[PDB]
């Protein structure tokens, strides 16, 4: 379970709404928000 | 993502492929349709 | 709505979109609010001519 969800938008960084469609390990969330989106987004887990 | 209305069609297959897209044949069920309203021209994927 | 969205000194809280590059598509929503040009040069920051 290692790709979990997907960005999109025109401009990614708050000047326009994009949408964020995030499948996270409780429960999958999708928003449609002025995003400021990171450079290089990613999940990160805590392994053993 | 026609008029706002972003749909999504889905599949999931269980395979034992091991370095390549699967060769064969399958049809995606529409699942959702999101009422989004927004201009969708990039994309990126999120991973863990 | 003369009776809910009307006010003496004038309610100024209900805009329009006056300029665009060119015309939005079916059930799209413009809220970009960048400065437009109305001429030749580029334009940045806050105002110009
Ligand atoms: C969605 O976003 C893209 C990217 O910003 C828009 O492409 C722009 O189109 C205008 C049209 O006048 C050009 O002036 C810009 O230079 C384009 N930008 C880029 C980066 O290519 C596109 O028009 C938008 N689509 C809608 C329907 O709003
Ligand atoms: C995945 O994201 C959702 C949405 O942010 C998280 O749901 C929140 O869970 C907390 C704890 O139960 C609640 O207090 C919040 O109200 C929830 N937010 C919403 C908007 O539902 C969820 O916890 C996240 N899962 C993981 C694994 O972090």
């Amino acid at each position: 379970n290692i790709i979990r969800g997907w960005i999109f938008g025109t401009t990614l960084d708050s000047k326009t709404q994009s949408l964020l469609i995030v499948n996270n390990a409780t429960n999958v969330v999708i928003k449609v928000c002025e995003f400021q989106f990171c450079n290089d987004p990613f999940l990160g887990v805590y392994y053993h | 993502n026609i008029d706002g209305y972003f749909k999504i069609y889905s599949k999931h297959t269980p395979i034992n492929l091991v370095r390549d897209l699967p060769q064969g044949f399958s049809a995606l069920e529409p699942l959702v349709d999101l009422p989004i309203g927004i201009n969708i021209t990039r994309f990126q994927t999120l991973l863990a | 709505s003369n009776n809910l969205d009307s006010k003496v000194g004038g309610n100024y809280n209900y805009l329009y979109r006056l300029f665009r590059k060119s015309n939005l598509k079916p059930f799209e929503r413009d809220i970009s609010t960048e400065i437009y040009q109305a001429g030749s040069t580029p334009c940045n920051g806050v105002e110009g001519f």
